[PDB]
This record gives C-alpha cells, structure tokens and sequence, in this order.
C-alpha cells in the first residue's frame, strides 16, 4: 500500500 | 559523482548444449540510471531482450537485469556489452560457461 | 520470521525531452508485486505477482492515485534541488526515495523508513525514532527545518506503524504459499586448472529464494581463507537468486580446503 508523498522540499 | 556498472553475463539455469535456458546480464552499482545493455550472439546484437524495472539498493545503488529466452551451442559464443557514461567505450564480458 | 516491504521510486529529469521520468516499484521481502512507470503505455499502478490480482478495482483505483501524487512531488522536488545546489535546467538530475517498515515473525512493526537521494548522494532521511529528520548537507538543512516546524514526521508516522504494517500483513496471508517459502540453495562444485601448478574450484548456490547467503569458505578446517573471489548475488529470474565463490589452491591441495554453505532453507548448514 502506497504512501501519499504530497509535501514537497520547500513547504 | 559517477560510478562504473558492476556486470555479470550468467544463464538462468545450468547451462547445457542444446537445451532451452536464458541467458542473463545483470548491471549493478551504477548511477546515474542511464545504461545500455546489449547481449550478444557472435558479436551481435540480440534484438529480442527484455529487462528488469528500475530499481535500487538501501544504498541507493541502481540494479537492473536484461534477459533472453535461447538455446546454447558449442558452435555460438555468448557475452554481454554494455555503455554507460563511466565508460569511455563498450565493455564486452563473455559469457564463461562455468 | 522477520518481514518487509519497501517501495523504490526514480525520478529522472530529461531537459527538453518532456516531464521528468517516474518508475516505481514495490517489493515484499524480494518480491517485486507493483510496478508504476510514467512513460508506459498503462498511465496505472500494476501488478508484478499473482497475490496481487485478487485486489479489486478499489484497491488499484487508489494505488494508482498516490503513485501520480508522489512522481508529482518529486517532480516539484527536482526544480527545487536545482535552486538549492545552485544548478542549471540544461542537465539531467535523478531524484530517489525509499519507503516501507519492517515487521517481526508476528506481522508486528520494527522499523520504518522514509528517505530521499539526490544524484545518487543521501538528501533527508526519516530518523530510526520516525520524529526527526537527517540531513546530510547544508541544503537538506533548509527542508529538515520548514519539515520539523510543521510535524511533517507525524504523516509518515502514521503510515509506517499503521497502514504499512496493516498493509504487508495483508499481502503476507493472501500470498502465503509463495511468500512464506524458504527455497533451499541447490548446491554445486567445480574444478579447473590455473597454470599446471596452480588451480582454481568454485561452490555455487542457485534455486534460492531469500537472497541472504554466506559462501565462506575453510582451509584444513581453519576459517582463515580470506583471499577468496567473492561475486554479489544474483537473480536468476524464476524469481530465484544466485552465488559463487572462487577460491585458488596448492594443486595437490583441493581436497584440504572445505566450503561453507549458510542458509535457512537449510537447517544445518551444507559443507562441501
């Protein structure tokens, strides 16, 4: 079961 | 930062004459991704080879597996080319039936 | 015994050549069970085992959905690496992440993991507590510090002790027959010669399945034999894996020098 990655390196 | 592909040409089972197997090429230890991996029949290229989704070691270490479905012969020698950027020019590994 | 499951993903930028390439793939143990690649035909997550196909529309609906939202992240993430390491749009980067947990023999959570390599080099990484962050350089500094401000470890806390370990459980039982094996390597051993007055014998291992394998090697029944040639394990692409180690001896001598096979398909270990 995938992980939502939805947070990028600049937020 | 680069590093040089680690190869090994091997069958899929243990390789005797005239009897179906598949012969493997296996790169591993590289980065970046990009590589070209030819196996070879007599010094050309098989047309027909499949290879292994793009994945990776703990170590961040790109793994990939190029194969194909064959008949080995006593008569038709087997090796692995490959490029990458490492690499100034193909690096040819014979397959050594052992 | 002990379990995993990780989910490998590259992102890699082609300048011109359209939008970053995204190829993730999913792994039980050393079981490759999903796959997700941007420039294939598809456009949705697939299957890579059959366990795998008794999930219904659901579950790859889903699948699907989070597999486009992390190669969107990271494709977000390569342009702001660019800003970062101070780099140019005209060169190609690779953007890598690892993710999953470790479960005991009890299907119960151990380790989790969630990290970040960028051009091969470690970026973040998800500390071993799962509440701070590593970061390697001074860059990652930057990410590290807006990522602890705003908890961001609490995200990825909550799917590594709960829908990981929910999740691999899961597919521990539904593909009980294949994955619980223990494959037992098939033992091998052959001789040739070096120069008349020198030779050369390997041991092989091949119909294995873990890929964890110890081919140390013994001479007159002292385990200093360490100039040994060692090659990393392979697979054999039955879903099985491969390994030889070549040792040289005193010819006259290769029935003194023993070989040491270690393994958990077998109870005792083998010796050659």
């Amino acid at each position: 079961t995938y992980q939502w990655i939805i947070r990028n390196w600049e937020t | 930062i680069q590093r040089t592909p680690k190869i090994q040409v091997y069958s899929r089972h243990p390789a005797e004459n005239g009897k179906s197997n598949f012969l493997n090429c296996y790169v591993s230890g590289f980065h970046p991704s990009d590589i070209e991996v030819d196996l070879l029949k007599n010094g050309e290229r098989i047309e027909k080879v499949e290879h292994s989704d793009l994945s990776f070691s703990k170590d961040w270490s790109f793994y990939l597996l190029y194969y194909t479905e064959f008949t080995p012969t006593e008569k038709d020698e087997y090796a692995c080319r490959v490029n990458h950027v490492t690499l100034s020019q193909p690096k040819i590994v014979k397959w050594d039936r052992d | 015994g002990s379990h995993s499951m990780r989910y490998f993903s590259t992102s890699v930028s082609r300048p011109g050549r359209g939008e970053p390439r995204f190829i993730a793939v999913g792994y039980v143990d050393d079981t490759q069970f999903v796959r997700f690649d941007s420039d294939a035909a598809s456009q949705r997550m697939e299957p890579r085992a059959p366990w795998i196909e008794q999930e219904g529309p659901e579950y790859w609906d889903e699948e699907t959905g989070k597999v486009k939202a992390h190669s969107q992240t990271d494709r977000e993430n390569l342009r702001i690496a660019l800003r970062y390491y101070n780099q140019s749009e005209a060169g190609s980067h690779t953007l890598q992440m690892m993710f999953g947990c470790d479960v005991g023999s009890d299907g119960r959570f151990l380790r989790g993991y969630h990290q970040y390599a960028y051009d091969g080099k470690d970026y973040i990484a998800l500390k071993e507590d799962l509440r701070s962050w590593t970061a390697a350089d001074m860059a990652a500094q930057i990410t590290k510090r807006k990522w602890e401000a705003a908890h961001v470890a609490e995200q990825q806390r909550a799917y590594l002790e709960g829908t990981c370990v929910d999740g691999l459980r899961r597919y521990l039982e539904n593909g009980k027959e294949t994955l619980q094996r223990t494959d037992p390597p098939k033992t091998h051993m052959t001789h040739h010669p070096i120069s008349d007055h020198e030779a050369t014998l390997r041991c092989w291992a091949l119909g294995f399945y873990p890929a964890e394998i110890t081919l140390t090697w013994q001479r007159d029944g002292e385990d200093q034999t360490q100039d040994t040639e060692l090659v990393e394990t392979r697979p054999a692409g039955d879903g099985t894996f491969q390994k030889w180690a070549a040792v040289v001896v005193p010819s006259g001598e290769e029935q003194r020098y023993t070989c040491h096979v270690q393994h958990e398909g077998l109870p005792k270990p083998l010796t050659l």
